């Protein structure tokens, strides 16, 4: 939801520690317009710390 | 392999992209137990000598 973002070498990082994020907000599921993913998905994130 | 632990390949990597780095693990610890049980029988060799 941000307004806009940087660069490619000026990304912006945000750094939240522990195991998850949010398993709450997912939109990793066709909500935008390509998805090439590795590993697994946000969704399956909940198991991994 | 990415991790020698199966558990970290099997939670991260898909099912089609885990028999990659499984079949490593595998191979590798097969050459490690007959290099073992080879060098056993050579020792068997030795004692019953």
């Amino acid at each position: 939801n941000a307004t806009r973002f940087a660069s490619v070498y000026a990304w912006n990082r945000k750094r939240i520690s522990n195991c998850v994020a949010d398993y709450s907000v997912l939109y990793n599921s066709a909500s935008f317009s390509t998805f090439k993913c590795y590993g697994v998905s946000p969704t399956k994130l909940n198991d991994l710390c | 392999a990415i991790s020698s632990v199966l558990n970290d390949i099997l939670s991260r990597l898909d099912p089609p992209e885990a028999e990659v780095q499984i079949d490593r693990l595998i191979t590798g610890r097969l050459q490690s137990l007959q290099t073992y049980v080879t060098q056993q029988l050579i020792r068997a060799a030795e004692i019953r000598a």
